[PDB]
């Protein structure tokens, strides 16, 4: 609850890097999309629907964590 | 519908020193209401001179359907954009005007809003 | 030339005030002119301080080269007052035979060393050196815990570093750095010792 | 210098824009001045020092 509620540049980038790559080995696609062929292209549309099957494990540096959804974050 | 008008003597043609072959950036002074104002003026389809009595009507809108305000000779478009006795600079693309004077009857003013002149030589 | 004579009182008198011990203010703040009453015999000890805590014990050796046998002039009357903490204001230096003597009898008394012209400037009123606040042992379970951090791990400042002997800390001590800033002016950083 | 606040009137209507801040502003500001500097922040994890390296270096 004490790590900052914004989603960094480098949760994006790793939520649509593995976003893309499930996407990729026919995971299920919660966007319904419309003809888009890149997998990269539908991870975005998946963000901004705020539909990602994905929580990121937020690693405080003495060792305790901190989970947070991607439907529970403020995406740029 | 007519925001400011007056009578106006353009005194310096160009205070500075000719700095474009278009548009030279007058310095006038009214008739009775002080209202001092820098206008530029494109000289080219328009040419004044010095000491050139001419009129000038500061409107909001000018009512070739409707039949336009066209008793005027050399008509602009533009916006107002800041209010600082008020300045009031106008902008008409990139052409300022910067009426002075006399808060009282400069009250049809405001920011943020499109303004004709209707100017004319007498 | 007496403002070091003086100015030298006046920085340890600054010092172990900062050091925590209970000096008088009108003792604190001398002009020259207030020890213009010794001012003629000292160059042509006189000067030595016992202050205790809210006891430190000064000496001022007029030998410029302090040796061995100096130290052991004021050894005996170290432990006859049953005082713990000495400071050793030389002029020139320690015999580097004689800095032994200090860490051989070191748990028992310590007694610190500082040269005349390291002191002949306090610099902790210096404008590069920010004020450094010695932490107390609950301040720094409050440090790590806030941080979760282990007492290693902080940033470290030397125990012989001129701030530290400055404040007189031993090893495992966290001194709290409030750097000033111009955004801010609270920029806080601690400092464990070595 | 002029225009009296009285209640917002008086008889020239066009001094009341010398210094406008009308409170829908002023409360845009603040939301703005806000989220302005809570995006400016350090991302975590950033790689600092290598930024630094570069800023240095270049």
């Amino acid at each position: 609850r004490i790590t900052t509620p914004y989603m960094t540049k480098y949760e994006r980038a790793r939520v649509l890097g593995t976003r893309a790559l499930q996407i990729a080995m026919c995971a299920p696609v919660m966007v319904e999309l419309e003809g888009e062929t890149d997998p990269l292209l539908i991870a975005m549309k998946e963000l901004k629907a705020r539909k990602i099957p994905i929580i990121i494990r937020r690693y405080l540096p003495d060792g305790s964590y901190e989970d947070w959804g991607v439907d529970e974050l403020i995406i740029t | 519908g007519i925001l400011f008008e007056d009578i106006f003597d353009v005194k310096d043609i160009d205070p500075e020193g000719k700095k474009f072959d278009r548009v030279s950036r007058l310095h006038c002074e009214s008739e009775s209401f002080k209202m001092d104002l820098i206008l530029d003026v494109n000289i080219q389809i328009y040419p004044v001179d010095l000491g050139d009595k001419f009129r000038l009507v500061i409107a909001s809108t000018l009512y070739d359907r409707p039949s336009r305000a066209d008793q005027f000779e050399y008509v602009m478009y533009g916006k107002v954009y800041r209010i600082e006795r008020l300045s009031a600079y106008v902008s008409y693309g990139g052409l300022l005007m910067r009426l002075q004077g006399d808060a009282n009857n400069l009250h049809g003013f405001e920011v943020d809003s499109r303004v004709y002149l209707l100017m004319k030589k007498l | 030339e007496t403002y070091r004579l003086w100015k030298i009182r006046k920085t340890i008198m600054q010092l172990c005030h900062d050091r925590g011990y209970l000096v008088t203010q009108d003792e604190l703040d001398q002009t020259l002119e207030e020890f213009k009453a010794q001012s003629g015999d000292k160059p042509s000890t006189d000067l030595t301080v016992l202050v205790a805590h809210n006891q430190m014990f000064v000496f001022f050796p007029e030998e410029p080269k302090v040796g061995i046998k100096t130290i052991k002039v004021y050894c005996q009357r170290m432990q006859e007052e049953n005082i713990t903490r000495a400071l050793i204001v030389v002029q020139q230096g320690m015999t580097p035979s004689a800095k032994q003597s200090l860490v051989d009898m070191a748990p028992k008394y310590i007694l610190e060393q500082f040269l005349q012209q390291e002191l002949l400037i306090n610099i902790t009123e210096h404008e590069l050196v920010p004020e450094h606040v010695v932490m107390t042992k609950e301040e720094v379970t409050e440090l790590l815990a806030r941080y979760k951090l282990r007492e290693n791990q902080l940033p470290r400042i030397q125990a012989g570093d001129p701030v530290a002997r400055y404040f007189g800390i031993k090893r495992g001590q966290v001194v709290k750095i409030i750097r000033p800033s111009e955004t801010a002016g609270r920029y806080i950083t601690y400092r464990l010792v070595q | 210098k002029y225009g009296i606040n009285d209640n917002g009137t008086t008889e020239p209507r066009v001094l009341y824009q010398l210094d406008r801040i009308t409170p829908t502003q002023v409360e845009k500001f603040l939301e703005t001045c806000r989220d302005k500097y809570m995006r400016a922040q350090m991302e975590p994890g950033s790689a600092v020092g290598a930024l630094c390296a570069q800023s240095i270096g270049e």
